[PDB]
């Protein structure tokens, strides 16, 4: 099984720097080059950088005028994108992607870089109580994204995490899960909220209040 | 060095064949490989076609690729198109640099009409402790995607404090949410609020009330 | 056994390319221009059982391939395109052992 797990994103001020990590596994790392590619709703997919299998040849896209440098640590089976002199327009979702000569055969899950002089704001999390449907509420956060799991991912089917609304500069969303009422009547059920940009993680047990 | 042009959107019908084109602006298209990636709403891309016409394992055989040199275009053909195929499709090639098309959003009409399911939640005691109250209305399992969302208190329309999200596809259907910012007192004041959703001229609503049946 | 070159069908792909008999064939890999940053990616297979060759010629599917081989002891790489046969429709290079 092949896994590409990205980390290191979040919010950064214009003119500063941010380094991104992509933790690889499930294949012979040193046998394949790696790349970083970014995405926005307005500019689509833009290729950012690639590094060769032996780390000795690097390729930069013409969207960044040498401000970014790419590196790979083959002992940690990881690779890095060092992003200097960041600009508002560099705000995007960044993916790493494994190569196989002619195409990107696997993509990471993505991490989000936001270039903004607004502060990071951590969410307030509230439990939403009334088969049965239970919910977790992630109120007033900035920037995107948030993650929500249920019982540490042991509840995976039946989950809906709803797109956020944005109001007065803060995002609010809700996540729900639907379980048999017999499920609700026994084992504890907890929602797990992570806000990577504030580095915060909260579990809330949903009680029949 | 070159650009790849994709339509903005294509609309087709459940069970149809559909062809998505990808035209290279300069230089012969056959001079380098073309690849195709599928990206569902909110998710990472996955490979549909690589090396012009090869199909990754795991991908249904109704996908096929070809190269039309006379029109300098690559083609993604989907036979027997399915509702699970709604997604964005990006073509991809390279030479001295790496180039993506702008993406085509594929919409498939003709799937089954879906009346919405409604779920509503009152404010939590913990939130009220801070003197605030947020009413949550969750709208799911509906098709098509346009909705008008309105809230009532005691049957009168309330506009201030309402935030409604644009519908989004998750899995095989669409979801939406709406929030009402209130003060603790505004929530305690009336004895009914209603989330009202209108869909294809049909209206479904559910209400919430600070009381208790006992 | 061991995979050794013996005959070359005249006018066939390898003949148009420059493969001469008596070569040791080590590797057969994907061909064509590669995307930047992926030149050194390994997709081919180091061959030894001659059938691994013909297997890796069916995988070619008419797409270009590189061959890393030996000329009197020195490494040499030649890339070519297997041709679609007009009879039963099978890709060939014209390389008798």
């Amino acid at each position: 099984e092949v896994q590409l797990v990205e980390s290191g994103g979040g919010l950064v001020q214009p003119g500063r720097s941010l380094k991104l990590s992509c933790a690889a596994s499930g294949f012979t790392f040193s046998n394949y080059g790696m790349a970083w590619v970014r995405q926005t709703p307005t500019k689509g997919l833009e290729w950012i950088a690639s590094i060769s299998a032996g780390g000795d040849k690097t390729y930069y896209g013409d969207s960044v005028k040498g401000r970014f440098s790419i590196s790979r640590d083959n002992a940690k089976t990881t690779h890095y994108l060092q992003m200097d002199s960041l600009r508002s327009e560099d705000t995007a979702t960044y993916y790493c992607a494994k190569t196989s000569r002619v195409y990107f055969d696997y993509w990471g899950q993505g991490v989000m870089v936001t270039v903004s002089s607004a502060e990071t704001t951590a969410p307030s999390v509230y439990p939403l109580a009334p088969m049965v449907t239970l919910g977790c509420l992630v109120k007033g956060y900035f920037p995107e994204p948030v993650t929500v799991t249920w019982n540490s991912g042991a509840l995976s089917s039946g989950v809906h995490t709803f797109p956020a609304v944005l109001q007065s500069g803060l995002y609010t969303l809700t996540s729900s899960v639907t379980v048999p009422s017999s499920t609700w009547s026994s084992q504890a059920v907890t929602c797990n909220v992570a806000h990577p940009a504030s580095s915060t993680k909260v579990d809330k047990k949903i009680v029949p209040r | 060095q070159f650009v790849l042009t994709q339509p903005n959107s294509v609309s087709t019908n459940l069970g149809s064949t559909v062809k998505l084109s990808c035209k290279r602006s300069t230089g012969n298209i056959g001079s380098n490989y073309v690849n195709w990636y599928q990206q569902h709403e909110g998710r990472s891309p996955t490979t549909m076609i690589y090396r012009d016409d090869k199909r990754p394992d795991g991908v249904p055989d109704r996908f096929s690729g070809s190269i039309d040199r006379s029109s300098n275009s690559a083609l993604l053909t989907i036979n027997n198109v399915q509702t699970e195929d709604e997604a964005d499709y990006f073509c991809h090639s390279y030479s001295s640099g790496i180039v993506f098309g702008g993406g085509t959003k594929l919409t498939v009409l003709g799937q089954p009409k879906s009346t919405p399911t409604l779920t509503v939640f009152p404010p939590s005691t913990e939130e009220l402790q801070g003197n605030k109250a947020t009413l949550v209305c969750l709208i799911s399992d509906f098709y098509p995607s346009d909705v008008e969302v309105a809230w009532k208190a005691n049957g009168a329309p309330i506009s201030q404090g309402v935030d409604t999200a644009n519908p989004t596809k998750q899995g095989n259907k669409y979801i939406a949410s709406s929030f009402l910012r209130l003060t603790a007192e505004q929530w305690r004041s009336r004895n009914s609020f209603t989330c009202q959703v209108t869909h294809e001229g049909n209206t479904v609503e559910k209400s919430l009330s600070p009381a208790e049946c006992v | 056994v061991k995979p050794v070159v013996g005959g070359v069908k005249k006018g066939s792909p390898a003949d148009q390319v420059g493969i001469k008999p008596g070569d040791l064939i080590l590797e057969v890999n994907e061909g064509g221009v590669a995307m930047p940053g992926a030149e050194d990616d390994v997709v081919g297979k180091k061959i030894n059982t001659w059938y691994e060759l013909v297997e890796e010629v069916r995988k070619s599917q008419g797409k270009a391939i590189k061959l890393k081989i030996l000329r009197n002891g020195k490494m040499i790489e030649k890339e070519l395109i297997p041709a679609k046969d007009p009879k039963t429709g099978t890709y060939f290079i014209g390389l008798f052992p």
